[PDB]
RNA sequence: GACCUGGCGGUGCUUCAUAUCCCUCUAGAGGAGCCUGUUCUGUAAUCGAUAAACCCCGAUCAACCUCACCACCUCUUGCUCAGCCUAUAUACCGCCAUCUUCAGCAAACCCUGAUGAAGGCUACAAAGUAAGCGCAAGUACCCACGUAAAGACGUUAGGUCAAGGUGUAGCCCAUGAGGUGGCAAGAAAUGGGCUACAUUUUCUACCCCAGAAAACUACGAUAGCCCUUAUGAAACUUAAGGGUCGAAGGUGGAUUUAGC
RNA sequence: UUUAAGAACGUGUUUAUUU
């Protein structure tokens, strides 16, 4: 049987998100892409460096906002800029969110040598597409 | 903090081959011709063969940058077939989708 | 450069700014093996001689 | 594009949960975002090696670690200059002795560069990421020690030493050091003379007539040494004259006229020191009115550039003058001057911005028509400043004046969205206005739907230190607003809270309770009205009870009513 | 579940958002139809997802949310319909009405139309139906038609019939054109495999054909290929009456002929009668051949062949 | 108690407002800012598409909310002061090649990332017809033999492509220099040419 | 801005490649992927250095995510001085 | 390396082996089962080994009306925080180990005689607080299936009563 | 002793299989040579897959490197707040094979069997109602066709601890690390494939109206031997080309594969 | 009523405001 990126069915008590409920054969039919850049276009270059940056960013933000991310990130590149768009929860205090936005935006700008901006969208609880 | 020693040995190899790249280049130019005397070409055959082994570029291996896998690596992303699919199947690679036709 | 990535996030973890769920895993297991007696021996002064 | 009125300042996260509601959040949210940038710079400059790799093309110098530590470890003339460029007071001075002890010739342009570093910070280290009252200057300091060691002293030597003393409130010592300058056949610069004017007045608290003569001497010396004054030279004069509010009024204009004579354009700070001086806590304010009107005509239709550090403090004061004068046609010129070109940047920091828009908006509601006052409330708030509890009050006192009490149910919603949900003074002025007079059903039902929200705030209070307290007027108004609306059921449940908290009910609340009972024709309820007022021993109750007994009362209840008194 | 009050609040957000969307695009909120909303949502929120049901959509709540049955009992608890306890009050109230009209008839005494499909009947009745239930209802309707149904009965039966758009398998004639000299001709196109051909057929000629500027017998040495070129004209008895000038590109030897055969036939339909064009169609001269090379699969030697299988 | 989220500011917005002021530049989709009941997602059995609140699919879209027609027309109205007028004389292309017989081609590449470099940006191509040059029978015959496959007899165009040097200003100079030594050597006649 | 523009859609390009489905053995079973590259060419005409400097900056800045650009600029020049007449 | 590190849900899902071939047909003894532990329970955002105090995250932003600055706990004070974190851990853990003396029925390991409490309330405002439930028999019965084989199912017998003549049983 | 469920039956009846069971069509395999894998043997000298569901399989790839093997030598807080290709795939995640060239899995309620394991249909209707998963529907390629993709719950403790990660256990002057050099062969058997045994052929021109060749100088090696070149620091060894050589083979046993 | 057709080692697969 096929297993990649499939959430196995259960009794019906397991909540899943939209992206987590669709398998790889829906990536351009019912889903989009979580990262958007020009590396993988015909005749373009540096698709390997943009991928290592993505893998590190998804882990930096998972451990920098522990237990706060409601759904996967969305990385966006427009030339030199790097836009991180995240959906987070409302448990943490806003005082601490503003601290981490400025700490991460700055730390990552000096690491990757590019202007970095972070966009949060708070939701009360993790959105549920269906129950498996 | 690399994946394994096999990876660490290739990092060193890529570093030593970058230092002697020009020195090796200049010597081979003498050997790769029919113009200069054989006596001189014979001396350059011994000078480049006395260089350290790790300076030779053919001893470099394109491993995966995440798992250190020597085979099954896609050169454009520098990843193994197993890691590439893990990222492509989750929609983390821009433009990469499954083919059907 | 894996040194930078691993040394950076090792430092950020001691600073309290990065939470590595993977180290916490193996740090908790390595703590339960000391209570069970499976502790790493002293170098040089090992079981063999 | 233009400012978005529905939004908060760009710097904040455009998200309902992260938006600053109150004015305290607005300032505490940017201090935390500034604190994360500082925590990251600490980590970037403490572990440079992780961030040295540069992949950017073209190179970005502003995104690379800074190196604050000295690299030339040898003892030489060039090794000390590198420790003076990093502002290393302790290392440079402790290393200057070693260089001096060795006997190596030290250039005069190098020893003068050390005095500037010492005369500015006062032999103290600058502030770093991590390691008011009184006179900062000290006698036991290196500034005076090294000054004696020097074998040769030029003009700059004294010039930079006199300015370091005045900066640290060493006025008395600076004047003593200036006497030596004149003894050495030397000439000071404009900057040194500027600090000398501050020492004259601040040294002694004498009468103005003596001070004015003193100042004119330095000016006559400035022209006697071929020294030309600058804008700062004139600004200090006005800033110093502030103490003598009344007397300095006329001298001030002479200083202003003088600036115009030499073709020195007064900046925003110059006009700031004038209005503060002329402004005085007086009722007539005849002179203050005439001054400001002339200044605006001069400033009208101009674009300003930064010249003096206090140029920003102009707008905050000018608005205060218009508020004290209660002149709105003048405030439109002061604010209309703040929008031209790029003068909007001179408004100043937050605290100056919050105060500016308070005096400004509070004067709008009071003076202009209500239809225009509400267009300014949609533009400024919240995009410009977060209001204070007082502004909401003044705005409420304008709706009363315009007989537009149908907007009150909206001003209470916005107050809670700005952090005024638990402001006692505010809730005590919104209820009285709604219950002051009877209104049509449609309008009387809205005030109750808002009075039910004001009532819930009293029930849930953030401060649990003290017991829940309900103001007398509040309970008096919350209950009467249920009756007029039609919520009789809820109107009788508030009766227990009156005596529970020993709060006196007004007669108008009791007199109107009659109809509610009469419409119901339930004598039992009618007695409850009598029983409550009797507990408080109100005189209206006894006379009221007789009328109720005439209209509706059970025989058994009539006898009990008299005995209860 | 979605209540009636909830739907009513969604109707008010669409109306307001419909006025904002026109303010963005600079249109008139009054004359802003649903076609303009779909075009403006596709510019602002561009999605190329192959599934159109997964793209951003801003429609009317009456087209998004599924239709739901109204409440069937009041406060007291009595249902509103006498066939409630059947569970199919709508389906059986229909069967009761139809069977009542069949009793009255006994007492006093299609090409475009298609019977309502099952899935379309549930929407009308707002009820879940089985297959065998659908057939029973269809049997009464047909039985109703056979009898001399009255005018009022026909209107009822026409609520359960749906029109059908009957396509026409009639070739489309090309417009005859005129050149500078004044000769009449007609142009068409053919396609076989990867070969694509454009043919120009003159009304009057001496049976000359030129492919890419070369006479046909030189361009097609193989006899089979020339037989294909002759088939269109021989079938209609017009050999040696027209002059053809075509240009074929791509494909191989035999694919270019079939591509040319098709174009010549399509362009030859303008100089013949309708009955002949129909005959050309029934002979396979106007149909594009869809048989194209099939792709090879991984784990296989070819499109359909498999690797040699070893049982042990 | 717990901190509650404020209502979205879409409610305070009016219909006859100025949208460019809300979304002046490119920014992600903010449901608390966009006053539209837009939905996205594949619906479940007897369900409706997911709403904008919390939707990640709308965050993946590179929206064009900052580029409404109203803004474009308003943006370009402010950019007409930077532009210059095209010579009315040079109406067609035949008249452009009569006064400007040389055409320089150069390509620039825009790609995401911190580095803007691209080795394909150094290439420079120079095309010019030989009918616009002051050549005679001999010079023209000799010039066509030196350039080789750079000259197309069908169009009578000389094509010079330079990608030797790092920068694009150097390759431009190299191409002009190549065109110059070709023109002059073509005019020069040597003795060996007699043995044709 | 008063510029002539023509638009055409060049044919797309699809680059495919196959990979093994399993981590070990099971050669027969593989997974196929593709990257689809779609094009759109905008042919402008009769511009000046300043007009192009503005228009390009305007559209380059608003270039969306995942969209590249290849700008081919065709400049008009005049014959150099040395080319006017021969020296020999 | 930093790129070869997974998440907790992936680390625990593999270590517990809850879903495996051993779990399906009674191929694993339940005497020593591995128990999941949440490692983020008692972790605070901003706390590290070095003892740094980041204003806004670890400690209050302003102190005495003034914004704090970056400070680091002393060795003596930072060591007192690590030992105090341990006590909260062991205590928290201890509670779980502590076992309640559940009232046994006819026997220690038997199910008969054990009470289940009052039945669940009905939707239309029906409650059975006056009723008491008690188990009579718990049997493990099987049926053979084509794909899985032995299919284990539970058969339970209970009784309910109010103490006033009303009683009933079910399966 | 009597039953429930399932499985099995060289168990009955009936209807069917569509490249599938039989008959029937087309080209092949099994014979020879070569390439390549595996098994045995051999060697101081890896591991893994290994009925269907292994055998040009992990490898879209091994002259050193890769490399984990062998011999010899060398280092010890060691590139890592160490390390281990050490044992365990019968502890696991992860990614998969297989039935699947299937259509069923099943929560939650009701009812039958005297309230047993269990079972639950008849349409002119006799107790079943059913979320959800899958199928289907949709989408991709040139459509409505077809091909892909998809394909649940489970079955084979099926494959993989040597992708990486990891539980348990074990090593820590060595089961770790590094260097130099070296083995990867063939008595033998076998799987898969390539080229051939020729005349619908061979050579040349041409890319389909030609001329020659045609049985011991024919057809026929991508083999051997020699030489040269390409890559590389390194090639009797890898590849390409030339020369030389002109072998088996004369359409292939039982049996056997694929294809609408 | 209708040819023949053998065999498959032993265990283990379910609970608790400037000033
Ligand atoms: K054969
Ligand atoms: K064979
Ligand atoms: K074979
Ligand atoms: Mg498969
Ligand atoms: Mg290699
Ligand atoms: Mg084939
Ligand atoms: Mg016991
Ligand atoms: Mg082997
Ligand atoms: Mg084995
Ligand atoms: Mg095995
Ligand atoms: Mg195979
Ligand atoms: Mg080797
Ligand atoms: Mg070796
Ligand atoms: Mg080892
Ligand atoms: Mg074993
Ligand atoms: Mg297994
Ligand atoms: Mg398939
Ligand atoms: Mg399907
Ligand atoms: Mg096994
Ligand atoms: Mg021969
Ligand atoms: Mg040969
Ligand atoms: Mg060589
Ligand atoms: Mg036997
Ligand atoms: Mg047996």
């Amino acid at each position: 049987k096929n297993r990649a990126a499939r959430v196995r069915v259960s009794k019906g008590d397991k909540p899943v998100t939209y992206e987590e409920a669709h398998a790889p054969h829906y990536i351009a039919h019912r889903k989009g892409w979580l990262s958007l850049h020009t590396g993988n276009l015909d005749g373009e270059d540096h698709a390997a460096e943009r991928t290592v940056e993505d893998v590190f960013l998804r882990k930096f933000m998972w451990g920098t906002f522990p237990g706060c991310l409601a759904d996967q990130l969305v990385l966006k590149r427009r030339g030199n800029q790097l836009e991180i768009c995240a959906v987070v929860l409302r448990q943490l205090s806003p005082h601490k969110y503003y601290f981490l936005v400025g700490y991460s935006e700055t730390l990552l700008s000096y690491f990757y040598k590019c202007p970095v901006r972070l966009h949060l969208q708070t939701v009360p609880s993790k959105v549920v597409y269906k129950y498996l | 903090h690399y994946v394994d020693w096999r990876m660490w040995r290739d990092v060193k190899r890529r570093k030593m081959a970058y230092e002697y790249a020009d020195e090796r280049l200049r010597i081979n130019s003498l050997r790769k011709n029919t113009i200069l005397p054989k006596i001189l070409q014979d001396v350059a055959d011994e000078e480049i063969a006395a260089l350290p082994r790790d300076s030779c570029p053919v001893r470099i291996r394109n491993r995966c940058v995440m798992t250190s896998r020597p085979r099954g690596v896609k050169r454009r992303w520098r990843l193994s077939r197993i890691v590439f699919r893990h990222l492509a199947d989750h929609g983390q690679l821009s433009g990469i989708q499954r083919a059907t036709w | 450069n894996h040194h930078t990535y691993a040394e950076l996030m090792q430092t950020l973890r001691f600073l309290g700014l990065y939470r590595d769920e993977h180290q916490d895993f193996m740090d908790e297991q390595k703590r339960l093996k000391k209570l069970r007696g499976k502790e790493k021996p002293k170098k040089g002064e090992g079981k063999r001689a | 594009v233009n400012r978005d009125t529905t939004a908060v300042p760009y710097v904040f996260q455009d998200d309902p949960y992260l938006m600053p509601a109150s004015s305290l959040e607005s300032r505490s949210f940017l201090l935390a975002k500034k604190s994360g940038e500082n925590v990251a710079k600490f980590i970037i400059n403490s572990y440079p090696k992780y961030f040295q790799k540069d992949i950017a093309e073209p190179h970005i110098p502003c995104l690379m670690p800074e190196y604050f530590e000295p690299q030339i470890k040898d003892i030489s003339e060039a090794a000390l200059k590198e420790r003076i460029e990093l502002r290393k007071v302790k290392a440079s001075v402790d290393m200057f002795d070693q260089l001096l002890q060795a006997g190596t010739t030290v250039s005069l342009e190098t020893t003068n560069s050390l005095l500037d570093l010492l005369c500015y910070y006062g032999d103290q280290e600058p502030s770093t990421d991590y390691h008011q009252f009184g006179v900062t200057w000290r006698a036991k300091n290196n500034a005076e020690r090294i000054f004696s060691l020097m074998p040769e002293k030029n003009e700059h030597s004294y010039c930079t030493m006199i300015r370091g003393m005045v900066k640290h409130r060493a006025y008395e010592q600076a004047l003593n050091l200036y006497t030596e300058l004149l003894n050495n056949r030397l000439h000071a610069d404009v900057y040194t003379f500027n600090a000398l004017i501050e020492a004259t007045v601040c040294a002694i608290n004498e009468k103005f007539e003596e001070k004015w003569s003193k100042i004119l001497e330095l000016l006559r010396h400035m022209v006697a040494q071929k020294v030309k004054p600058n804008l700062q030279t004139f600004n200090t004069i006005l800033k110093c004259l502030r103490r003598f509010h009344v007397f300095a009024r006329s001298p001030a204009l002479q200083v202003l006229r003088e600036m115009k004579a030499i073709g020195i354009e007064p900046s925003l700070a110059t006009y700031h020191h004038i209005i503060r001086l002329f402004d005085q806590p007086g009722d007539p304010l005849k002179r203050s009115s005439f001054i400001i009107y002339d200044i605006m005509n001069e400033l009208m239709g101009k674009r300003f550039s930064p010249k003096d550090p206090d140029d920003d403090k102009f707008f905050q004061s000018a608005m205060s003058i218009c508020s004290s004068l209660r002149d709105l046609e003048l405030a439109y010129q002061v604010h209309g001057l703040l929008k031209t070109g790029d003068n909007w940047k001179f408004i100043g920091p937050d605290q100056h911005r919050n105060f500016y828009y308070s005096k400004f908006f509070d004067l709008i509601c009071l003076m202009e028509q209500i239809d225009v006052t509400l267009k300014w409330y949609e533009d400024l708030i919240p995009s410009a400043y977060f209001p204070h509890s007082q502004t909401m009050i003044h705005l409420l006192q304008a709706l009363d004046v315009a007989n537009r009490l149908e907007v009150i149910p909206k001003i209470w919603k916005d107050s809670k969205e700005y952090g005024h949900t638990f402001r006692s003074d505010l809730r005590e002025e919104i209820l009285m206005l709604m219950a002051r007079d009877k209104h049509p059903p449609e309008l009387q039902v809205a005030f109750a739907d808002c009075a039910a929200d004001i009532k819930s705030a009293y029930e849930s209070q953030p401060i649990r230190q003290t017991a829940q307290d309900w103001p007398a007027t509040s309970l008096n108004c919350i209950a009467i607003l249920f009756l007029r609306a039609g919520r009789t059921q809820e109107a009788w449940k508030m009766l227990g809270l009156f005596r529970k908290h020993n709060k006196i009910p007004r007669s108008e609340l009791l007199n109107e309770l009659m109809d509610s009972a009469k419409v119901s024709n339930s004598p039992s309820q009618a007695i409850e009205v009598v029983e409550l007022a009797s507990a408080f021993s109100l005189p209206i109750c006894e006379g009221l009870t007789q009328r109720v007994m005439s209209d509706f009362a059970i025989n058994q209840e009539q006898k009990e009513a008299l005995s209860n008194l | 579940t979605y209540t009636e009050d909830f739907i009513k609040k969604q109707i008010e957000e669409f109306n307001i958002g419909k006025r904002h969307l026109a303010n963005m695009m600079g249109e008139d909120p009054e004359t802003f139809t649903q076609e303009d909303i779909d075009r403006a949502i596709a510019y602002l929120f561009p999605s190329g997802l192959f599934e159109k049901r997964a793209r951003p959509v801003m429609k009317h709540p009456e087209q998004i949310f599924p239709r739901q049955r109204a409440i069937q009992w009041g406060e007291d608890g009595r249902p509103f319909h006498y066939l409630f306890y059947t569970g199919k009050q709508s389906y059986y109230s229909l069967m009761h009405d139809v069977y009542g009209m069949l009793l009255n008839l006994e007492k006093h005494q299609v090409i475009g139309s298609r019977w309502l499909i099952k899935e379309e009947l549930e929407e009308m009745l707002v009820e879940k139906l089985s297959d065998l239930d659908y057939m029973q209802f269809i049997r009464l309707l047909e039985k109703l038609l056979t009898s001399q149904c009255g005018a009022a009965e026909e209107e009822f039966v026409q609520r359960f019939r749906r029109s059908v758009t009957l396509e026409s398998k009639k070739q489309l004639i090309e417009p005859v054109q005129y050149d500078e000299q004044g000769m009449a001709f007609s142009k068409s196109e053919g396609k076989r495999k990867t070969a694509k051909a454009e043919a120009i057929v003159y009304k009057h000629g001496s049976g000359r054909i030129k492919v890419n500027g070369i006479d046909y017998q030189l361009y097609f040495p193989i006899t089979q290929d020339r037989e294909q070129l002759m088939f269109p004209f021989h079938f209609v008895d017009r050999l040696g009456k027209h002059d053809v000038t075509c240009t074929v590109s791509g494909g191989g030897r035999s694919a270019q002929a079939g591509a040319i055969r098709l174009a010549m036939a399509k362009a030859l339909c303008s100089f013949v009668t309708e009955d002949e064009v129909e005959w050309m169609r029934q002979a396979g001269l106007l149909t594009t051949d869809p048989r194209v090379r099939e792709r090879k699969k991984p784990g296989q030697e070819g499109a359909r062949r498999k690797f040699t299988w070893k049982k042990r | 108690p717990r901190r509650k989220a404020l209502p979205p500011r879409t409610e305070k917005m009016a219909v006859d407002q100025d949208w460019p002021s809300v979304y002046p530049v490119a920014a992600p989709f903010k449901p608390s800012a966009v006053p539209l009941p837009v939905r996205m997602g594949y619906p479940v059995k007897k369900g409706v598409p997911m709403a904008k609140e919390g939707n990640l699919e709308l965050l993946k879209i590179p929206n064009f909310l900052h580029l409404t027609p109203v803004a474009i027309k308003k943006h370009c109205e402010a950019l007409k002061d930077f532009c210059t007028e095209w010579p009315a004389a040079l109406d067609s292309d035949e008249k452009c090649e009569k006064h400007f017989p040389i055409e320089i081609d150069s390509t620039d590449y825009v790609s995401s990332g911190p580095s803007v470099r691209n080795p394909r940006a150094r290439v420079v191509v120079l095309r010019v017809k030989l009918s616009s040059l002051n050549l005679d029978d001999h010079a023209k015959k000799k010039l066509i033999k030196l350039v080789g496959e750079r000259y197309c007899k069908t169009t009578d165009v000389l094509t010079i492509k330079t990608d030797r040097c790092p920068l694009r200003r150097q390759n431009y100079d190299y191409a002009v220099y190549l065109l110059t030594v070709l023109y002059h050597e073509s005019w020069n006649t040597e003795e060996w040419e007699k043995s044709k | 801005l008063g510029i002539s523009i023509k638009v055409h859609e060049p044919p797309r390009k699809i680059e495919r490649f196959t990979l093994l489905q399993s981590v070990h053995i099971y050669k027969k079973h593989r997974v196929q992927y593709e990257m689809r590259t779609l094009y759109r060419c905008l042919e402008l005409e009769h511009l000046t250095g300043s007009t192009a400097d503005v228009y390009l900056e305007y559209i380059q800045r608003n270039l969306p995510e995942g969209v590249a650009m290849e700008v081919t600029k065709t400049q008009l020049e005049q014959l150099p001085e040395h080319i006017k007449e021969p020296i020999w | 390396s930093f790129f070869t590190k997974l998440t907790a849900d992936e680390l625990w899902k593999g270590a517990l082996a809850e879903t495996g071939a051993g779990a399906k047909k009674g191929r694993g003894k339940r005497t020593k089962k591995k128990k999941r532990k949440d490692l983020n329970r008692g972790q605070i955002i901003g706390e590290g080994r070095y003892g740094f105090l980041w204003p806004g995250l670890n400690v209050p932003l302003m102190k005495n009306g003034a914004v704090q600055t970056i400070a680091q706990r002393s060795k003596e004070e930072q060591e007192k925080v690590e030992a105090d974190m341990i006590q909260q851990r062991e205590e928290w853990d201890r509670k779980k180990k502590m076992k309640v003396k559940r009232e046994r029925g006819w026997s220690g390991n038997s199910w008969g005689g054990i009470s289940l409490g009052p039945p669940d309330p009905g939707p239309c405002g029906e409650t059975y607080e006056d009723f008491d439930t008690r188990i009579l028999e718990v049997r493990n019965v099987f049926t053979m299936t084509a794909k899985e084989g032995r299919k284990k199912s539970i058969r339970v017998l209970v009784a309910v009563g109010n103490g006033k003549g009303a009683a009933g049983f079910s399966i």
